[PDB]
RNA sequence: UUAAUUGCGAUAACGAACGAGACCUUAACCUACUAAAUAGUGGUGCUAGCAUUUGCUGGUUAUCCACUUCUUAGAGGGACUAUCGGUUUCAAGCCGAUGGAAGUUUGAGGCAAUAACAGGUCUGUGAUGCCCUUAGACGUUCUGGGCCGCACGCGCGCUACACUGACGGAGCCAGCGAGUCUAACCUUGGCCGAGAGGUCUUGGUAAUCUUGUGAAACUCCGUCGUGCUGGGGAUAGAGCAUUGUAAUUAUUGCUCUUCAACGAGGAAUUCCUAGUAAGCGCAAGUCAUCAGCUUGCGUUGAUUACGUCCCUGCCCUUUGUACACAC
């Protein structure tokens, strides 16, 4: 299953909480921006955090 | 002489033999651990303990005796191995020190409840994020039951438990 | 004189900076040399039963250990075996100086 | 053109070199050709009876051409095979060392394989030219 | 084409070394019926006798069967390896022998009786009927009585 | 060589002529046994057709002088023209008749 | 005396013992460890033997 | 004990091991009518043993009629060449 | 500096490198012509890249392939993948896209395995059975 | 809805912790970086064979030059189900098609919570309380047997029950891993012997030498024939060697001969959804010698589902209970 863990769910909502324009409507452009913003020790974890964030970026539109 | 695979297997056995000898001999000195640093000709074995004054002891005869003791066991040559004595840092976050300390308290006759909860309070007041001690055996009766004293949170699975938790 | 610096250890990070320090001392002055040769890692594996007794479902284990071997090839006269011989040794990794 | 031993199929060349070894038997004929089993794994002697020695010599010489140095143990390992050890499962068993030794020495007598440095044997300078001449023949026989 | 006809010299059955040798099969394998002759020994006997291996037992000229027969009863005289015989270094004399159809079974009883009379371990276990090579018998060798 | 048409055509018409169209299923539910007929999907028809042809030739080649090559050829040719001697055709008759009886 | 230990233990299990407890039966002679398996598990992470897979 | 299995082959109709004359006229006039011929075909219909078809299959292939459509490992497929 | 390109290819554990330089049409594997395979049945399987598009594009190239590892079919699958990637590489350093793009489309239009290697690899064996999924025979009573 | 109290959300509950997940290792990708005769590649010289006409196949460390595609790695990148079209309060998510080396948490493992067994081990421990015992000792040690002994009954396994075969020739390709110092290991090569094996030497403390482990299953030529037979090799007899102080109830290896059951296996039952099953051999562990065992590795590589709780079991909720050592 692709059910996201609460760790990536809560962090992604917190990212959009203070960073509306930073997370662009595309995945690749803001995927590295999430790394520059939050201290993430796993490349896999930040990949999924940006994926949910980008998907949330699309839904809010 | 000795292949690299056998050489590194031997030095780990050398570490295992040296660590257990120090644990059995300097148990009352609050021994924590050892670092075996090897360098050509001379080698240094740094000893970590709380009572470093007693570790060297009486002008340093005991530490010289310990140097002479591992001398004949490991078949070295005069002046090839030197024993050091470094004071242990963050003594409240060393499970080896607390395990030995609990053993002496139990051997003396101190109450198990007071000692077990006393040591765990000392641990987290030193700056830890969690501790847990288990005492099992014949307590208060013949049938053996285990007691668990804990506070805080302790992760149990994954890489980080080996990376972080010392048992 | 064909000085070769052989390094074996079990910790990759500690062996890496020793080679980095050796190679950084090499690229200083002139010291035309050969870089780190990456030998395949020797992975020991002893498989043992978890059960100390004979009772229990068959559950085996594998205690492995990786050895990383890299050698550094130098080429210069005595004016660097007064200098390279100053060992930059960290705990773990070891050095064996071999000439020719 | 540029044909050689590598420009030919295995079966045709070995038979062709066996053909150009039986017509004039210059090489040798050992006294125990009809009693060997070629290995301790094989259960029966070869059914070729009359030949099978120049057939092995043809295969050995062709094997020498593509390589540089081999040994009698190397030939034993190559020419061996699985052995049916009764109810026990099969196991790899080396060939008969004396047979490959006699073939290898026989190839030395004619002048097709000689000893090489770093140990082992090697194709001969006269050996290379005649073996290549065989390839130029077997292709044109079918043509 | 390697096709030849038959005139009537084919005999459907043979009798060599006082035993039945059935025809219709190749000579190398039709001689395996003799008690004491196997695939390798029959191949060796036929090879030195020059009997055209690809020949049926029935389609064999009588002058070649005697040559085969004489090799059976005296192999060592016809350049046969000393290591190609079943009875090597006989306990009675020491000369390399080769037991035949009736000799194979009879000589077998003599050596067991020699083993039995001397009261050796192999002799007594042979009389008992158990294994004599040291096999386990707890779970094997049941349907024997 | 025998039955001179395109062999690929012979293969495809054979499997379409030996694929069962009706089959029975377990419905025992609760009470010893009991069958019940159902239908066969086109994919299962091809799978059953191939399986029947392979097992029939394999069994007919068991302890027999005829090699598997001619046994496969005879089985496919006979099933291609819908003759009763085929093992696969006879098996298709059994399954269809069983399903028809338990309809 | 000369009969106390005259038996030649140099080619079997009786010629080898653990360096920790001198225990017989199962031992680990691989890479010249000469340690029996069950205490090898206890002191596995002292010689550098870890478990990743 | 009990086996719960049968033990019987049939009735071995052993036949020619050496090619005779009364069937030499048979083969030369009967196999040229075989649309498909191989080792097993004349083993069954012509009733020929093991080491005579291989010679007979080599016979006509080298001499005449039937032709190598596909002769290969353990299968010699020949037609009614005419 | 004579025209040349290089490629690689794997099936399960084999490797095959094609040094496709400018030549007169020589396709050799381990010093032997392409017509000498070994399974003698997959000879047309290694003949594949020769025959999907035509031999005219093969008249100005010589593909020399060295293979190591794997079974006989694995070696064959290594050779076909190497020469197929060797053909595109020669078209990927000299010749135009129309030559290459319809070359590189048609190869995958027939089968993706010509360029894309097989991703499946052997799985490690687990204790308790002869294989990964397989387990020893357990019984009661 | 999810593999998952994993999330959407609902809501006398709020905020949390452990497990799961996250994490680590390995297998896949990198023609982008660092490189490298202990890995290779191409080129320049020396040199060989075939054709010589233009070339092909080779050999060659002091002949040198250039490179890292393949070979190994270290630092890194890549994968998040991305997009589109359907389904869903239109949320979690699910399905199909639209890149890829990888779209069943990418595959496979490691780690793995609270509570419990009155589970296994005093024959692992110089960890052990208690009991017995300590000199014709229940200690240690010596010699010879024994753990193998077979009227019989069961559990893991190896050979098969022949033509998709057996046998004899050829082609004949892997990966994991191990290997001697004051010892005697892995042994290359030459010689002797049918073979086992012996002999004189060489290389190696190891990507370097054993080893390209030239393995087997596999394929092509032949022999054979549907024959308890050339299937199958139990059972024995004789001889030749290796290991050890010692082999006798043969350690094992090699040669000849003897050629028995077994013709697809009854009630019942075991494992399995992709390189997986199965067929095939190899390395390592025990080891002076002895694999039909185990742990790993690679080779060939199917059919069959994409579902269910019918059988055997598990989780949550409701319900009933005269059960609590708990059907």
């Amino acid at each position: 299953g692709r059910v996201r863990t609460k760790t990536v769910k809560r962090a992604s909502k917190a990212l959009i909480e203070r960073y509306y324009p930073k997370l662009t409507l595309d995945f690749q452009t803001n995927k590295r921006l999430c790394d520059e913003i939050a201290t993430i020790q796993s490349k896999r974890l930040r990949n999924k955090i940006a994926g949910y964030t980008t998907h949330l970026m699309k839904r809010i539109q | 002489l000795i292949s690299k695979k056998r050489k590194l297997v031997a030095d780990g056995v050398f570490y295992a033999e040296l660590n257990e000898f120090f644990t059995r001999e300097l148990a009352e000195e609050g021994y924590s651990g050892v670092e075996v640093r090897v360098t050509p000709t001379k080698t240094e074995v740094i000893i970590r303990a709380t009572r470093t004054q007693d570790v060297l002891g009486e002008n340093g005869r005991r530490i010289n005796e310990l140097t002479l003791l591992v001398q004949k066991r490991f078949k070295y040559a005069p002046g090839t191995i030197v024993l050091y004595a470094e004071r242990v840092q963050d003594r409240g976050l060393s499970a080896v020190a607390q395990a030995e300390s609990m053993k002496f308290k139990l051997l003396n006759g101190l109450a198990i409840r007071r000692a077990a909860y006393g040591v765990v309070r000392y641990v987290m007041e030193s700056g830890a994020k969690g501790c847990e001690v288990v005492v099992s055996g014949k307590l208060r009766a013949a049938r053996a039951k285990a007691m668990k004293f804990a506070d805080g949170f302790l992760i149990h699975s994954g890489q980080p438990v080996n990376d972080f938790i010392d048992t | 004189i064909k000085i070769r610096i052989t390094l074996t250890s079990t910790k990759v990070k500690q062996l890496e900076n020793v080679s980095s320090n050796i190679v950084k001392n090499a690229e200083q002055h002139n010291l035309v040399k050969k870089g780190p040769v990456r030998l395949p890692t020797k992975v020991l594996k002893i498989s043992t039963r978890k059960t100390p007794n004979g009772e229990g479902s068959k559950t085996w284990e594998t205690y492995e250990m990786r050895i990383h071997k890299r050698y550094i090839d130098l080429e210069a006269p005595v004016q660097i075996v007064k200098r390279i011989t100053q060992i930059t040794i960290e705990p773990g990794v070891d050095v064996e100086v071999v000439v020719a | 053109p540029g044909v050689s031993v590598r420009d030919v199929a295995a079966q045709d060349f070995i038979n062709a070199y066996a053909s150009f070894l039986q017509r004039q038997g210059k090489l040798e004929v050992p006294g125990y050709v009809d009693i060997v089993k070629t290995s301790s794994g094989n259960e029966m002697p070869p059914q070729d009876a009359e030949g099978w020695f120049y057939k092995r010599a043809a295969s050995v010489a062709r094997h020498i051409y593509m390589r540089k140095q081999v040994g009698v143990g190397k030939l034993n390992k190559l020419y061996g095979g699985a052995k049916s050890r009764g109810v026990r499962p099969y196991k790899h068993i080396d060939a008969s060392g004396s047979i490959n030794r006699k073939v290898l020495q026989a190839l030395e007598k004619i002048g097709i394989v000689e000893i090489s440095p770093k140990g082992g044997r090697r194709i001969s300078e006269n050996g290379q030219r005649d073996l290549d001449r065989i390839a130029a023949q077997t292709l044109e026989e079918d043509e | 084409s390697l096709v030849v006809q038959e005139q009537g010299s084919f005999q459907h059955i043979l009798r060599l070394l006082n035993t039945n040798v059935d025809g219709n099969i190749k000579i190398v394998y039709a001689l395996t019926t003799i008690k004491g002759v196997g695939r390798r020994y029959s191949n060796l006997v036929c090879k030195k006798a020059d009997v055209d291996l690809h020949k049926r037992a029935g389609e064999l000229t009588q002058e070649e069967l005697e040559r085969i027969v004489q090799i059976m009863q005296n192999p060592t005289h016809y350049k046969i390896p000393a290591w190609f015989l079943n009875r090597q270094n006989d306990i009675t004399d020491g000369k390399d022998y080769h037991t035949l159809a009736n000799n194979v079974e009879s000589k077998l009883r003599d050596d067991l009786e020699r083993l039995k009379k001397i009261r050796a371990h192999r002799g007594i276990r042979h009389f008992w009927g158990l294994r004599v090579r040291g096999q386990h018998t707890k779970t094997t060798g049941r349907r024997r009585a | 060589v025998l039955t001179d048409q395109n062999p690929i055509q012979v293969v495809v018409d054979a499997i379409t002529n030996t694929g069962p169209r009706e089959d029975t299923t377990r419905v025992g539910g609760g009470g010893a046994a009991r069958r019940q007929a159902v239908d066969v999907s086109p994919l299962r028809r091809v799978n059953q057709a191939i399986a029947l042809l392979t097992i029939g030739a394999r069994e007919a080649a068991f302890r027999n002088i005829k090699t598997i090559a001619e046994t496969l050829a005879e089985e496919l040719i006979n099933a291609a023209k819908g003759s009763s001697t085929s093992y696969a055709i006879k098996k298709k008759d059994e399954l269809e008749r069983v399903a028809k009886s338990n309809r | 005396e000369n009969v106390w230990f005259s038996h030649p233990r140099r080619y079997g299990k009786g010629s080898r013992q653990c360096r920790v407890c001198s225990s017989h039966t199962g031992l680990i002679r691989k890479y010249g460890l000469n340690i029996c398996r069950q205490c090898f598990r206890e002191k596995a992470n002292d010689i550098g033997f870890n478990k990743f897979r | 004990k009990k086996k719960w299995s049968k033990k019987s082959m049939k009735d071995r109709a052993q036949h020619a091991v050496i090619l005779d004359q009364e069937k030499y006229d048979r083969i030369l006039k009967e196999v040229p009518t075989y649309r498909y011929v191989s080792v097993s075909v004349l083993v069954d219909r012509l009733k020929i043993g093991g080491s005579l078809a291989r010679i007979a299959l080599r016979h006509l292939e080298k001499e005449g009629i039937i032709k190598p459509i596909s002769k290969h490992s353990k299968q010699a497929i020949y037609t009614r060449a005419t | 500096a004579v025209p040349s390109v290089q490629t690689f290819g794997k099936k399960k554990s084999a490797t095959a490198v094609a040094h496709v330089k400018a030549g007169k049409g020589l396709i050799k594997v381990n010093g032997s012509p392409i017509t000498l395979v070994e399974p003698e049945i997959l000879r047309f399987k290694v003949y594949e890249p020769l025959l999907l598009v035509g031999l005219d594009k093969f008249s100005n190239i010589d593909i020399r392939v060295r293979v190591t590892g794997g079974g006989h079919v694995s070696q064959v699958y290594a050779i076909r993948q190497a020469i197929a990637k060797g053909l595109v590489a020669y078209h990927q350093k000299y010749v135009d896209e129309q030559s290459k793009n319809e070359l590189k489309k048609a190869f995958t239009s027939y089968d993706r395995t010509l360029l894309i290697a097989d991703s499946r690899r052997p799985e490690p064996k687990k204790f308790g059975g002869k294989g990964a999924r397989s387990r020893f025979q357990k019984s009661y009573r």
